[PDB]
């Protein structure tokens, strides 16, 4: 356990700060006087500093017991070869660096085929968690995969891929026939809802926002992570206007890199 | 055994890095071999037969762009024919 | 289907039954909501076991058949054909025309069924019903309906419906709203007046 | 705050004492230095900031007449605009401590005569300047003087 | 930043842009013909905004639409002004659909040696600031592209590095 | 009856009225009357009939709408400058016509520091004009300029009489861009610049008088009016950060390895919680520099001991090594490379009494004296 | 080489001076070839011919490639 082993740090610092502060109380009163020209700038500062250091000792004493309340509670030769592997984890963090994703790219101008089973292995990696959502991969038309996604009791989404990249994505509710009369997945239709049609535009702006020229897996992973915030729809008020409805519209627009529900007017 | 591939990859990368370092030193000497005239002549103040070749080939490449433009327009007509085929194939 | 709140508000010391109704409609016109037509819910009881054989104008094919408290059959026309044949197991038990009659309004996919309550010909109440379309799951959007209730009712703002105590995470059903309507009828039938 | 009143009561009892610095020394000095360790081994700058961001279409300079190096200052304005015709140059009057006071402007009625256009300029001055707020800067008066020339030119043209 | 996606209905038009906008138009082809050029004006406006975000010519003022001066017949003009981190040079220009590229660069005093010194103007510390202006034309000047013309000129007025 | 109400998205409670009007002679043309009005709990507040100076555009209105959203955002800025009584010029045009700005004339200088500081900072500024940029037009910029810097850096900030520093500020979505809290934090950081520029002179007079062993020992590299660095060591192998922290009312000195000449880490951090404590007492940079110049040699091998050995430090140059849990070491650094070596496990004061857990360690000085 | 705060500073000020030392070479290169741009007009039109000739080949490089490709769907289509 480490909650007590790190909560002890404040108390073990506070007792030494008590020793140092009472030493200050002793020697500052033992320092005598430093007039610095006028006496009224000293003798009125005498009671000021005498209150200051004594009250510092007092507040240190006081904050000692609120930390004390929250806390609770071959022989040494082979011990040395144990923690070095644990500090090798820090050594892994030694060469990380904070440069991360950001680079200094210029223009990319000078002077392919992948199996659908690779797409299936891609979709199997992230479907394994988030059990409230489901993924149903299908290719009734060509090698391109379009997927049915159910979101608890809320949303039914068709997500069309092509050429291993993104093609389209249309979201509807939970009580509609997303299939056709023949039973195939619907391709060209409309969600028949003002809020859903409004947020499909946000989805189209988001798919053109996540731009990786080589790595579309993180593009679609960030897309579905963004979509995961939309299971909180009709349940969270807007962050700037307080109320849900802006002209009758609840907040939906999650901002880029900061996922919280907004409107177009609410930015 | 995955560690060996990464280190061999980085060894080839640093070999190409050293080659690029030496070739930029070479071209830096090549560009620095000729400069007498200094800067501040460069600020734009308000106060032979190769040009015939340029003028003659500009309109030839424009004419080639238009000649391929009619061809790709015919292919546009073809693709507008072909997208309606699958549209009502069933 | 969508999450519904059903309640009564009285004459409330202003003129008559329909004066407060007209005040609510002119408030809604100040907001500016368009109409979608009218609505009426009619009830009728039967007994040997109280049979609530009951109808709604929103879904005229939906013939509701309820116990006093048991299962509900949202059945078709041929069930009404079969219902006539018994007549000795389940007596007619007439004079149960407790109805809610009014109009429906729309404001950006928001729907309102507002009207007056009558015991047949004589109106002795005002039915207030608010709802939203895309409310699929129940007990997750009650803040929206509470805000909508305090937006334009002012006084007599209701809360905590009886079917909200029937907590489940599935899709809200028309039986829940329907239940609310028969609980409304039980609330109004006691006072008569 | 809690159990510190001996320390508080000692200093008030030992105050107004000439042996205070020595009584405290005698009662306290060996306790901390023994265990805890031994001892160690012309014009104001307001107008200068004002004229910095004044419009180049004004070329205002000091008056050649009147007193100098004193509290009250006077600045005669020059307007070099090809858009606007010639007008009298105008002269202000600002006393000492230019912030937080309301200055004035000179008066000469006969200079704006021989033309009703100049009389309309003067009437527009009396219209605009009488509603100017208190303690305003010279930019407001300069710009209201500038815009009234166009406001009279549109009526003249 | 410039992405144009067009949904083609029978009589309804949906336009998808980067900044999250939907546009519906009529049967008239000119209603899209003028609008694409109006957004090309915004393209030329923002071709300078993101250009300065790399090499560090810090931006001072930027507005989506301005109306200072005349009134544009096609659309609404915009204005953006920046300054160099290297001292004396700042860029001020207003671009419009019909009146675009009005470049008046800003220069300090005691450099052209022509701005007059008043009697009150006696201290030299305030004289190093960017008082006067000078118009620089967009014609008979180097650069084969719109940003290529300006990038040569902003890198021209620079301190001596050699 | 022919009117429309237009509200600025950034600036609500204000409206544009286009009183569209007809011409009787021409049955196929129109006219407009453009007005300005504010809406409050709502009431109309003012009127401004706007002046006379294929036909389906009305660029006159869009010309107006631009000058709506590009000028009245300046209303709250000039409002609060007088409301807290700051000398400031009003609505202007910055140079070329397509521009607007507000120039601040004077600032209320200071408190709590000797007043000769107030002059030179008033001498250091010449201009305090503000500008607005950024997306949604909510990014204020303030390039507050400073001539006659006390001291440059070893980098190429060694140039002429100007230090212009961009100071950007932005309010919340609610309580708009004219917000008193935004200038409230503006005076905070300037005070933070002020308290450090206060200490700039307070060591600039301590600049010409140094023993100058710290000149070649330690080199100043980064001065930025807010932070200061040193790069110390004979190999310039470590660095210390100098930066004020207002909510702490403290300085968070960062002991850090710089340069490709070190072993495992910076390793000055054993005394980290102790060096911070001493500079609570002193605002004197030499106090920091000289302690390093003394403890460089003994602490070089103190941290290199195995672990058996540990670093539990008492006071500065009161360093206390301890072998396991029964033997102890005392090391006391001093100037000119002097270290005082106590027994550790003895008692200084009692020969009747000793330490319970540390059984006394005799014979230590003989092992020292053989080194002697 | 042979507690994090040195690392964040060390990876910073090297890089920020390294982008400092790089962007000025651009402006130095901006100086050097603007010198060559304005002191002589011939190296401008040499490189202008150089880019269009290299465009002239790659234009021609694809069109009879396209034509050979055009010949490809010939027999692909008579397979029925
Ligand atoms: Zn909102």
């Amino acid at each position: 356990v480490s909650v007590n082993l790190e909560a002890f740090s404040q108390a073990i610092s506070a007792i030494q700060a008590l020793r140092s502060s009472v030493s200050r109380v002793f020697d500052c009163l033992k320092d005598g006087m430093r007039n610095k020209e006028t006496l009224e700038g000293r003798e009125k500062a005498f009671i000021a500093h005498f209150q200051d250091n004594l009250h510092s000792v007092n507040r240190d004493l006081n904050e000692l017991e609120r930390l004390s309340n929250l806390v609770g509670k071959l022989y040494s030769q082979l011990l040395q070869a144990y923690k070095w592997s644990n500090k090798l984890q820090y050594h892994a963090g030694l060469a990380s660096g904070l440069l991360n994703q950001q680079s200094l790219k210029r223009s990319a101008n000078q002077m392919l085929v992948l199996p659908p089973q690779y797409v299936d292995d891609v979709i199997s990696r992230i479907d394994r968690m988030f059990p409230e959502m489901s993924i149903h991969l299908s290719r009734p038309n060509g090698t391109s995969a379009m997927l049915l996604v159910t979101l608890g009791k809320v949303l039914k989404v068709i997500v069309v891929m092509r050429s291993l990249f993104i093609d389209r994505t249309i979201v509807k509710g939970y009580n509609e026939n997303v299939y056709t009369e023949d039973g195939k997945l619907d391709i060209w239709s409309k969600s028949n809802y003002q809020v859903f049609q409004k947020v499909t535009d946000h989805a189209t702006t988001a798919l053109l926002h996540y731009q990786l020229p080589q790595m579309p897996d993180v593009v679609v992973r960030s897309f579905m992570t963004w979509l995961r915030s939309y299971i909180k729809l009709f349940q969270a008020p807007c962050q700037r206007c307080g109320k849900f409805l802006q002209d009758g519209l609840p907040p939906t627009w999650r901002d880029f890199r900061t996922l919280e529900a907004f409107h177009d007017t609410c930015r | 055994g995955t560690y060996q591939d990464r280190l061999t990859k980085l060894q080839d990368n640093l070999r190409q890095l050293s080659v690029l370092f030496r070739k930029l030193r070479l071209v830096y000497d090549k560009c620095n071999e000729n400069d007498p005239i200094p800067v501040e002549q460069l600020i734009p103040y308000v106060e032979s037969e190769e040009r015939r070749e340029i003028a003659e080939v500009n309109k030839k490449l424009k004419q080639k762009n238009q000649q391929l433009k009619q061809i790709m327009d015919q292919l546009r007509n073809l693709i507008w024919d072909i997208n309606a085929m699958l549209a009502m194939r069933n | 289907m969508g999450v519904t709140c059903v309640s009564q508000m009285p004459v409330a010391e202003g003129k008559s039954v329909q004066q407060t109704v007209e005040l609510l409609t002119r408030k809604l016109e100040m907001l500016g909501a368009e109409k979608q037509g009218t609505f009426c819910v009619d009830c009728e009881t039967y007994h040997t076991k109280l049979m609530y054989v009951m109808h709604n104008s929103e879904y005229p094919l939906s013939c509701f058949a309820l116990f006093e408290n048991g299962p509900c059959l949202i059945a078709d026309t041929n069930f009404d054909v079969l219902m006539v044949k018994l007549k000795g197991f389940f007596q007619s038990a007439k004079a149960s025309k407790i109805e809610t009659r009014g109009t429906r309004y729309q404001y950006c996919d928001f729907l309102v069924k507002v009207g007056t309550v009558t015991m047949g010909p004589s109106a002795r109440g005002i039915s207030v019903e608010v709802e939203y379309g895309p409310c699929v799951v129940a007990s997750d959007c009650w803040s929206l309906l509470l805000e909508f209730l305090q937006s334009f009712l002012g006084s007599h703002t209701p809360g905590a419906p009886a079917v909200f105590g029937n907590r489940h995470d599935a899709v809200y059903g028309p039986a829940d709203t329907m239940v609310q309507y028969m609980e409304l009828f039980n609330k109004i039938r006691k006072q008569q007046q | 705050q809690y159990l510190c009143q001996p320390l508080l009561d000692a200093v008030l009892a030992n105050i107004r004492s000439p042996v205070f610095n020595h009584s405290l020394y005698r009662t306290f000095v060996p306790a901390m230095t023994a265990i805890h360790g031994p001892p160690i081994t012309s014009i104001p700058s307001v107008l200068q900031g004002e004229v910095a961001r004044l419009d180049p279409k004004f070329l205002v300079n000091l008056d050649p007449s009147h007193c100098s190096n004193n509290g009250t200052v006077h600045l005669i304005c020059k307007l070099d605009d090809k858009d606007l015709p010639s007008v009298p140059p105008l002269e202000l009057s600002v006393p000492a401590d230019y912030p937080a006071q309301s200055p004035l402007w000179i008066d000469r009625q006969w200079q704006y005569d021989a033309n009703p256009f100049l009389q309309s300029v003067h009437r527009c001055m009396t219209s605009r300047l009488l509603q100017l707020p208190d303690k305003h800067s010279v930019t407001a008066l300069l710009n209201t003087w500038a815009q009234s020339v166009h406001q009279a030119c549109l009526s003249a043209a | 930043s410039i992405q144009l996606q067009l949904n083609i209905g029978v009589e309804q038009i949906r336009v998808v842009h980067r900044d999250g906008r939907v546009i519906t138009l009529s049967y008239q082809e000119q209603e899209l013909q003028d609008f694409l050029l109006s957004q090309m004006s915004q393209h030329q406006v923002h071709a300078v905004q993101q250009l300065a975000k790399v090499m560090g010519w810090q931006v001072l003022s930027f507005s989506n639409h301005v109306g200072l001066g005349p009134i544009e017949s096609i659309g609404n003009a915009s204005a953006i002004t920046v300054a160099s981190p290297s001292g004396d040079y700042a860029i001020s220009v207003r671009n419009g659909p019909e009146s675009g590229s009005k470049i008046m660069v800003q220069f300090p005093r005691n450099q052209c040696k022509d701005l007059p010194k008043s009697d009150v103007l006696q201290d030299n510390k305030w004289s190093h600031l960017r008082g006067p202006f000078k118009e620089v034309q967009w014609n008979k000047m180097e650069g084969r592209n719109f940003v290529y013309k300006m990038e040569l000129l902003m890198s021209a007025l620079s301190p001596c590095l050699l | 009856k022919n009117k429309l109400f237009i509200k600025l998205t950034r600036l609500p409670q204000y409206y544009i009225v286009v009183e569209m009007l007809e011409v009787p002679n021409k049955p196929t043309q129109l006219s407009y009357k453009y007005y300005f009005m504010s809406v409050n709990p709502a009431m109309a507040l003012l009127l401004q009939q706007f002046k006379e100076n294929m036909c389906a555009f009305n660029k006159v209105l869009a010309h107006f709408v631009a000058m709506c959203d590009t000028n009245m955002p300046f209303v709250g800025l000039r409002l609060e400058l007088s409301n807290l009584e700051i000398p400031h010029q009003g609505v202007q045009v910055e140079g070329d016509g397509f521009s607007h700005a507000i120039r601040l004339l004077k600032i209320p200088p200071c408190k709590g520091i000797t007043e000769e500081t107030q002059k030179a900072l008033d001498r250091s500024l010449l201009d305090c004009t503000f500008r607005l940029q950024g997306r949604n037009n909510r990014t204020w910029v303030a390039e507050l300029v400073f001539a006659n810097c006390p001291l440059n850096g070893t980098s190429t900030r060694e140039q002429g009489p100007s230090r212009h520093v961009y100071l950007t500020y932005e309010n919340l979505l609610s309580e708009p861009v004219g917000g008193r809290k935004v200038v409230e934090m503006f005076l905070n950081d300037w005070n933070s610049i002020a308290r450090l520029y206060e200490c700039v002179l307070e060591f600039a007079r301590s600049l010409p008088d140094i023993p100058a062993h710290l000149n070649i020992f330690s080199e100043v590299r980064v001065y930025n009016y807010r932070k200061l660095i040193l790069c110390y060591g004979t190999t310039k192998g470590s660095s210390i950060s100098i930066q004020w922290n207002s909510i702490h009312q403290k300085f968070h000195i960062s002991l850090g390895t710089v340069g490709p000449n070190s072993g495992c880490s910076n390793c000055h951090n054993t005394i980290l919680h102790q060096l911070q404590e001493m500079f609570n007492k002193t605002p004197n940079v030499v106090q920091l520099l000289q302690v390093l110049f003394d403890t460089q040699a003994p602490l070089n091998a103190i941290n290199k001991l195995p672990t058996c050995f540990s670093i539990l430090p008492q006071s500065s140059t009161h360093i206390r090594l301890a072998f396991r849990n029964m033997y102890c070491i005392d090391i006391y650094c001093r100037s000119r490379g002097v270290v005082a070596i106590r027994d550790g496990a003895y008692s200084l004061f009692d020969n009747s009494k000793l330490v319970e857990g540390f059984y006394p360690a005799p014979g230590l000085k003989t092992f020292l004296n053989m080194f002697v | 080489s042979q507690d994090q705060e040195e690392i964040r500073t060390g990876v910073d000020q090297c890089i920020q001076k390294f982008l400092d030392i790089a962007r000025q070479t651009e402006c130095f290169f901006l100086q050097k070839r603007l010198q060559l741009s304005v002191q002589k007009p011939e190296q401008v039109i040499k490189e202008d011919v150089s880019e269009l000739r290299n465009e002239l080949q790659r234009k021609d490089a694809l069109v009879q490639k396209h034509l050979t490709k055009l010949r490809h769907w010939q027999q692909v289509l008579e397979d029925i």
